[PDB]
């Protein structure tokens, strides 16, 4: 009970808005005989409908005023409250995967400058060598950080393109 | 022709959504993205968008992630020939959404 | 003069059972906008099957027509005065391209 | 040197061909070890996590077998920080977790000054005149009173056996408490009655027949039954 | 009210961009390098391309980000 | 929805500031064009040279920052 | 009209000479390159500011630049 | 110089003869590369070795239905073997993939590097688990060990690819006949020998419209 | 002979060289006296498509 | 199958190769599980 938010379990606009659904998707069932196949998936639908709505609720879930879910964004109030499962841990999340995406196309760019004629390799991918980058990435984090605590990460200025203002 | 055609109409796309049509509404709202976004490739150049590569360049070469292909900006004339592509999808697009939803919701 | 023509199935796969509309006659489908059912109503097409027999056979001659481009080319190529021979290009393409599938269409 | 493989065949690191460690198996496809002060890091943490390691796992279990032969009440370790903070003669939850994190964060500084600075710990007249005995012998290996028992001032042959055994048990048991909180997370039960179910019922009690370890798997047996 | 606020939030949009332009005349024109060496301003000037790279990925993450959750939601 | 279009205002605003920070720091050299100070403020181009340089001045890029003002507002 | 200038980077390809349509730069001798030509612009009157000799130009930076500016009836390539 | 799948054809360069049952035939020119060669090679081999695995298992339960014995088809022989199996479902799968997956690693890494396995790394075993050839192990893969003269190894080559290629064949038959017939493949061998005149591909109702 | 070796990896430190603290190549430098003997190739081309360029003594460096 | 194999780690080993394996891994855990707002576990 944050931020004036109910809980999705004691909400009352919350259960509105799944009978809702639950009526206007048994609407299009009175059109169809119980044994075809889009009566089988309108109650896969709604199946799935009430498996999402049951779900939501007693998930650490609240919603205020409209019946819609709300997300927790402030750390803390998401670790002390449990609402850490919205947006905490799959921040982690996303950026594993977006470290290692940078890690393993720096470490392509890297293995592919120091071959001859490098400007083919973008063009021309080479495929065991992305691959076992690819499968070699999962440590990306401790790679970057033993990476730029010896220098190799960055480079000197010196050799850098730089404007002349 | 406003009002009674544009407004009229199209009262059906944008309460499309919960229905068969929404795709309807989609398509119109993406196409009038594409539509939007192509009036950056037409009005701009291609000395800013250089720089602004040149920059992003120096930033790729400070940790040392630069591609071996150099970045460019697009020509001229392929920027102008992606700002008409896209202009033309876009509005293509939202013409073909919004007959489309108009007539399927009424006719 | 009820049933709304339909020829697209959605997957079930995330939130597009809604665009699988109620377009009678027990199925659920997008509604279709090309005029294809009308086309298959004026030909004289009955079921399904002979729609399936149409499309194996338009895939066999997809197939004739890519290696009749590859035989034409690497295999068989034709010379610059084979082209240049408009005279009989016309013949061949009034006569027999359009005037045999007018008849054919009218057999 | 070069001790057996964790895989035969493999292209072993050339970090790691004529390397002399304690449990060398190759196993680094990853190349986290090339470079030799990382190395000398990893290794620190592979004995700090495999050493705390034992100590946990030896908690796990060593109570967990006294309670199955009945001869303490002890509870299973999921439930036994709630038996401890429910009990009545209880330190609150804040003040154990910070005289833990006080205590550890003084004797893990002492341990990074060890590693940054080899036997800079010995620095005279800094701990009561008892800091003599803490200079380092080797990286994870401070030695002084944690020998108290003189049990590896001996020959290298049985030193670096030990320190094989050592990290051999170590990667054992750090795998065991994976492995403890996997089977208490999955089937909700300790791991000596996941032994006895396994013992008495090895084809109806395992890994797959639980859902939460293979999601879908249930949904594929009970459409093979029917 | 509504006229008011838009009113000036528009000219005040019309004054930063004529500030920023007007900087950059004075950044072309009359700006002395050897006047103020190793000053803040040719400091900010030397690396110009870090302000601008990082101006860059904050905006391209807001708009990434924003559209994405719009287009979502 | 507020915060969201909130984050739409910050991306405008970032885009915005970025576009005219960029135009002021490189009004007077750039890697495409070390004598962009010898040319003026407002000049068309240099030609179809080097690529193309089109919109290659800083005002131009006020030019350009007036769209992104105009649609932040 | 507009401004032609011709550095000393220049070393004689004397291409930004046929690049130009309308006789603004000639090949005059030098000393300073090994081809021994420099680019010179007497007509440079006639110039309207096409910057051809820009794009002909090998040299980074640019030994012919061309600065626009007092448009003409020349300079503006007007017929009428 | 040999037999050829296409008689006066022409075979490709990389088939020279040298592999087991080489008859040339290659028109996608597949295992061109001597890497792509010998994985071909031994997919070629372990998948014959599992097509002549399976249909012997598929013929043999067959004919014991036939006979008499309580034995299933050959099609959801494992929907009522699991009802009376004391391993349920899922446990054997990854039992299976546990096992599969040691011995077929232990059995590429033996592809990559020829004799890695033969280094005592597995219960102390130096001659057994190390390869012979390609796609041939030895030593305690040959027990009885008539591999050991050349002629005969040959011999016996080009018989197991022989056979396993007819194996391939004998399992796409098999599944294309139960698809057609519903029935065992002893059913339908015996229809095809009581009624070879009517009894066919032709008039199971199915796959001839 | 007055210039650095054939063959040898400079650094740019013109300023207004698209090739500022860039490395490249020598391929050739003048010994007639000439306002920029020293001919260098880079690997990388310009905006104008080169790749050669020409600089004096004091605009070369060996790099680090 | 070495001219094809140089033809083949081209654009489509990245652009296709990728953009399938990305979107139908994506699918399916989109398919198998229900659409989830919470990390929960
Ligand atoms: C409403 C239309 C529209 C849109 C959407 C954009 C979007 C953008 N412009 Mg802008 N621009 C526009 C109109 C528009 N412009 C107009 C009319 C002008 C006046 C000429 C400008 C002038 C302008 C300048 C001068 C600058 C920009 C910049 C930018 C970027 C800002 C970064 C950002 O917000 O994150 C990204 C924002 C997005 C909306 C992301 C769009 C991409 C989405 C994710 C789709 C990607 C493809 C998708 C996965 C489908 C794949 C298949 C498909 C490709 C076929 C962004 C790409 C700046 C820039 O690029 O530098 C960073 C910049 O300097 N624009
Ligand atoms: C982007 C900046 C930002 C902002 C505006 C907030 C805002 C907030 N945080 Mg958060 N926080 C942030 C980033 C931020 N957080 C980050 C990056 C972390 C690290 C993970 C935390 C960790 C954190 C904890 C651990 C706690 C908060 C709490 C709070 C609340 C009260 C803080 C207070 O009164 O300060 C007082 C400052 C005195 C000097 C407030 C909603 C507290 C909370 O839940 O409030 C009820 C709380 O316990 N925050
Ligand atoms: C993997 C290669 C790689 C890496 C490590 C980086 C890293 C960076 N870029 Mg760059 N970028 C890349 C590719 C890469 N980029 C490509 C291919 C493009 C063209 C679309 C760009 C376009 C670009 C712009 C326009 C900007 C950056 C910026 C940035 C910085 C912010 C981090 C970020 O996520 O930016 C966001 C990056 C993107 C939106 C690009 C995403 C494109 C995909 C994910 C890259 C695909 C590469 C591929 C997977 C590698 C091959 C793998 C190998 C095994 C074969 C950072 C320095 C920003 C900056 O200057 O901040 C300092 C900035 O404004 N980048
Ligand atoms: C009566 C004979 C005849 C017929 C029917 C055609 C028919 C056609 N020709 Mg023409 N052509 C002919 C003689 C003929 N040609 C002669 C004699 C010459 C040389 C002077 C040419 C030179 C020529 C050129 C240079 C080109 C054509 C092309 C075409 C196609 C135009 C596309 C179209 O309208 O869509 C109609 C499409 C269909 C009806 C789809 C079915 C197509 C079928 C498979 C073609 C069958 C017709 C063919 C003549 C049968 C004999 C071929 C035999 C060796 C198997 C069309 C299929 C264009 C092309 O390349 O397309 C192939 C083209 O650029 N023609
Ligand atoms: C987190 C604990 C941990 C740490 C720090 C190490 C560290 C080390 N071990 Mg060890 N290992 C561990 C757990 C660990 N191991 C476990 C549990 C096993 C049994 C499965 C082994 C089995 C093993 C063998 C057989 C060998 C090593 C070796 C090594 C060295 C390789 C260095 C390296 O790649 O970077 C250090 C690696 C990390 C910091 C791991 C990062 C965490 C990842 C990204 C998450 C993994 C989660 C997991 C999959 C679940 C280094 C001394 C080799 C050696 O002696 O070389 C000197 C060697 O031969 N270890
Ligand atoms: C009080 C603030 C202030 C001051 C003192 C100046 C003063 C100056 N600026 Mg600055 N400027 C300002 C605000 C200011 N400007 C703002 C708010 C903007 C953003 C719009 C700019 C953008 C700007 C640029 C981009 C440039 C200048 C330039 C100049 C110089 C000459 C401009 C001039 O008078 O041309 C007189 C101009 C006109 C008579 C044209 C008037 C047409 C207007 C602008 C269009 C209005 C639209 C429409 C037609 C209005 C009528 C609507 C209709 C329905 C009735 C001078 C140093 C220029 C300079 O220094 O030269 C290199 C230059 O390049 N300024
Ligand atoms: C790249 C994303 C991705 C992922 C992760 C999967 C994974 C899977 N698919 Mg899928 N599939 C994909 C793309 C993907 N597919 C594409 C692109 C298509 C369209 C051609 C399909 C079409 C498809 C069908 C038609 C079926 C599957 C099935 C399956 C499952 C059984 C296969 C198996 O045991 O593999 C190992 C899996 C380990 C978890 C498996 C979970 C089957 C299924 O539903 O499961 C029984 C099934 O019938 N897939
Ligand atoms: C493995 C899946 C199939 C990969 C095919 C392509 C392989 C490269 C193709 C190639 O060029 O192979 C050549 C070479 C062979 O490796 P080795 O013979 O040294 O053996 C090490 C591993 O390959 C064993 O799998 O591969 C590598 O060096 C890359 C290994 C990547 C790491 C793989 C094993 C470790 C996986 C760990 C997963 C969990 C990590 C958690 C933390 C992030
Ligand atoms: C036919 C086949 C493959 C055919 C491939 C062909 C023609 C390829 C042709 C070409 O490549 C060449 C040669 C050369 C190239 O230049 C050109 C092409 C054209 C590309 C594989 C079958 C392969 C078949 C196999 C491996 C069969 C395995 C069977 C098993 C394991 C049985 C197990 C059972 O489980 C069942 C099914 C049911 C239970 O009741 C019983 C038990 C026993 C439990
Ligand atoms: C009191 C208070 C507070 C605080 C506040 C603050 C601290 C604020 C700040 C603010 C700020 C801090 C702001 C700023 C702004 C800025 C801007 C807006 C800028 C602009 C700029 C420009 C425009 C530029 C220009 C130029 C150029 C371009 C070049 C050179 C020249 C010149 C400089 C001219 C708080 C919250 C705590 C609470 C409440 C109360
Ligand atoms: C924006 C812009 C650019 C910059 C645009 C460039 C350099 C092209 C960028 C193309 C991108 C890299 C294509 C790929 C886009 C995404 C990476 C695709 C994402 C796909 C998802 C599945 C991840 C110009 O070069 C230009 C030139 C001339 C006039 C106007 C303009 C102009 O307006
Ligand atoms: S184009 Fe440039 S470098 Fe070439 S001769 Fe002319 S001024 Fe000299
Ligand atoms: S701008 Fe054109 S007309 Fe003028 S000197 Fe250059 S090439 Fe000749």
């Amino acid at each position: 009970d944050i931020a004036g938010l109910t809980p999705c379990s004691e909400s009352k606009a919350y259960n509105k808005l799944e009978r809702k659904e639950l009526k206007v998707l048994d609407k299009r069932l009175k059109k169809y005989e119980p044994g075809s196949a889009p009566y089988l998936a309108l109650q896969a639908t709604k199946e799935r409908t009430e498996n999402r709505f049951k779900t939501y609720a007693k998930q650490g879930l609240l919603c205020g005023n409209d019946g819609l879910p709300h997300l927790i964004s402030d750390p803390g109030l998401a670790l002390r409250f449990n609402h850490a499962g919205e947006v905490f841990i799959p921040t982690f999340g996303f950026l594993y995967v977006a470290g290692y995406i940078g890690h393993v196309g720096r470490q392509y760019i890297i293995l592919s400058k120091e071959d001859a004629k490098p400007t083919d390799k973008e063009i021309i991918l080479d495929v065991p060598l992305a691959l076992k980058l690819a499968f070699q990435g999962w440590a990306w984090p401790l790679a970057s950080i033993q990476e730029l605590r010896n220098g190799s990460l960055l480079e000197k200025d010196e050799n850098i393109t730089v404007s002349p203002r | 022709w406003l009002r009674d055609f544009l407004w009229a109409q199209s009262s059906q796309v944008i309460q499309s959504y919960g229905s068969a049509l929404s795709a309807y509404g989609l398509m119109f709202l993406g196409a009038h993205f594409v539509w939007a976004f192509s009036l950056m490739f037409l009005f701009s150049g291609r000395g800013y968008w250089q720089e602004l590569i040149e920059s992003i360049v120096w930033a790729h070469n400070k940790l040392r992630v630069a591609p071996s292909i150099q970045p460019r900006a697009l020509s001229i004339t392929q920027g102008r020939a992606v700002g008409v592509a896209h202009y033309l999808l876009g509005g293509i697009a939202t013409t073909w959404s919004f007959f489309l939803a108009r007539i399927i919701a009424v006719g | 003069t009820h049933i709304k023509p339909s020829a697209q199935v959605v997957w079930p796969i995330v939130g597009q059972e809604i665009l699988n509309g109620d377009v009678g006659g027990g199925f659920q489908g997008i509604q279709i906008t090309s005029g294809f059912f009308q086309l298959w109503r004026a030909s004289g097409i009955t079921s399904e099957l002979q729609l399936y027999s149409t499309a194996i056979g338009g895939l066999v001659l997809a197939a004739a027509c890519f290696f009749a481009g590859w035989f034409h080319y690497h295999k068989a190529a034709p010379k610059l005065e084979w082209f240049q021979n408009v005279e009989s290009m016309l013949n061949h393409h009034l006569a027999g391209l359009l005037g045999l599938g007018s008849l054919a269409w009218a057999g | 040197s070069m001790q057996g493989n964790w895989l035969p065949g493999s292209q072993t690191p050339a970090h790691l061909k004529d390397l002399k460690m304690a449990g060398n198996f190759g196993f680094d496809p990853l190349n986290l070890g090339a470079e030799p002060q990382a190395l000398r890091w990893y290794q620190q943490a592979e004995l700090v996590h495999s050493r705390t390691a034992m100590m946990g796992v030896a908690g796990i279990l060593i109570p967990g077998i006294f309670t199955k032969l009945g001869a303490l009440n002890v509870p299973q370790w999921y439930e036994a920080g709630k038996v401890y903070i429910e009990g009545e003669g209880a330190i609150p939850f804040g003040t154990l977790l910070m005289t833990t994190l006080f205590s550890y964060a003084f004797v893990e500084g002492k341990r990074w000054q060890d590693f940054r600075k080899p036997g800079s710990q010995a620095e005279p007249g800094t701990f009561f005149g008892l800091e003599s005995q803490f200079k380092g012998t080797e990286n994870g290996y401070p030695g002084g009173i944690f020998d108290p028992l003189g049990y590896s001032k001996t020959s290298p042959e049985k030193l670096d056996e030990l320190k094989l055994k050592e990290i051999k048990n170590g990667r054992l048991a750090m795998v065991a408490f994976l492995g403890f909180a996997g089977q208490y997370g999955a089937t909700g039960k300790g791991p000596i009655d996941n032994l006895a179910d396994h013992l008495a019922d090895p084809w109806h009690n395992t890994f797959a027949e639980n859902g939460i370890s293979v999601p879908g798997l249930s949904a594929v047996e009970q459409a093979a039954a029917n | 009210q509504a006229s008011l606020y838009t009113h000036h939030q528009y000219i005040a949009g019309f004054i930063m961009c004529g500030a920023f332009a007007h900087g950059a005349i004075f950044f072309i024109r009359d700006y002395d390098p050897e006047q103020n060496k190793g000053n803040v301003l040719a400091r900010v000037l030397d690396h110009k391309e870090a302000i601008i790279s990082h101006l860059s990925w904050v905006s391209l993450f807001l708009g990434f980000h924003t559209l994405g959750l719009y287009v979502h939601n | 929805g507020d915060f969201l279009v909130h984050h739409a205002i910050a991306l405008g605003l970032h885009t915005t500031t970025l576009i005219l920070v960029k135009g002021a720091l490189d009004a007077r050299g750039s890697k495409l064009m070390p004598d962009k100070k010898d040319f003026g403020y407002s000049f068309p181009c240099d030609g179809p040279g080097r690529g193309g340089t089109c919109d290659i001045s800083a005002y131009d890029a006020f030019y350009l920052a007036v769209f992104w003002m105009l649609n932040t507002i | 009209a507009h401004v032609v200038k011709i550095y000393d980077t220049c070393i004689g390809c004397t291409q930004c000479v046929r690049a130009c349509p309308l006789d603004v730069l000639e090949m005059v001798p030098w000393d300073g390159c090994k081809a021994a030509q420099m680019a010179s612009s007497p007509r440079t009157e006639d110039c309207v500011g096409c910057k051809r000799c820009e794009t002909a130009c090998p040299t980074d930076f640019l030994s012919v630049r061309v600065y626009l500016g007092n448009e003409s009836t020349r300079s503006l390539g007007l017929a009428y | 110089d040999r037999p050829l799948w296409s008689p006066g054809s022409e075979p490709p360069a990389w088939l020279d003869g040298s592999l087991a049952g080489d008859y040339g035939f290659d028109p996608l020119h597949l295992s061109e590369e001597p890497e792509m060669r010998k994985w071909m090679v031994q997919a070629e081999l372990v998948h014959a070795r599992w097509a002549m695995l399976g249909v012997a298992g598929i013929l043999f339960t067959s004919i014991a239905a036939k006979t008499g014995a309580p034995f299933p088809d050959w099609y959801d022989a494992g929907k009522e073997a699991i009802k009376t199996s004391p391993a349920p479902l899922g446990s054997l799968i990854f039992t299976e993939l546990l096992l599969f997956g040691w011995v077929e690693t232990k059995r590429l890494y033996d592809l990559r590097n020829p004799g890695s396995q033969g280094d005592g790394s597995f219960l102390g075993i130096t001659d057994g688990l190390k390869g012979k050839e390609n796609g041939y192990p030895g030593g305690l893969f040959d027990p009885m060990g008539m591999s050991k003269n050349e002629a005969s190894y040959k011999e016996a080559k080009v018989k197991e690819i022989k056979n396993g290629r007819l194996a391939m064949l004998a399992f796409v038959g098999f599944i294309a006949q139960h698809h057609a017939t519903h029935k065992s493949p002893i059913d339908n061998l015996l229809d095809h020998v009581a009624d070879p005149f009517h009894v066919t591909f032709a008039t199971n109702g199915v796959s001839i419209p | 002979e007055i210039g650095p070796k054939r063959g040898s990896l400079v650094k740019v430190l013109r300023p207004e060289s698209y090739w500022y603290n860039q490395v490249g190549k020598v391929v050739s430098v003048d010994q007639s006296g000439i306002r920029y003997p020293v001919v260098v190739r880079f690997e990388n081309q310009n905006y104008a498509g080169v790749s050669t360029n020409n600089y004096a003594l004091d605009e070369v460096t060996d790099p680090p | 199958m070495k001219d094809f194999t140089t033809y083949l780690s081209t654009a489509p080993v990245v652009g296709l190769g990728w953009a399938i394996f990305t979107s139908g891994l994506l699918i399916e855990i989109n398919r198998f599980f229900p659409d989830p707002l919470v990390f929960s576990f």
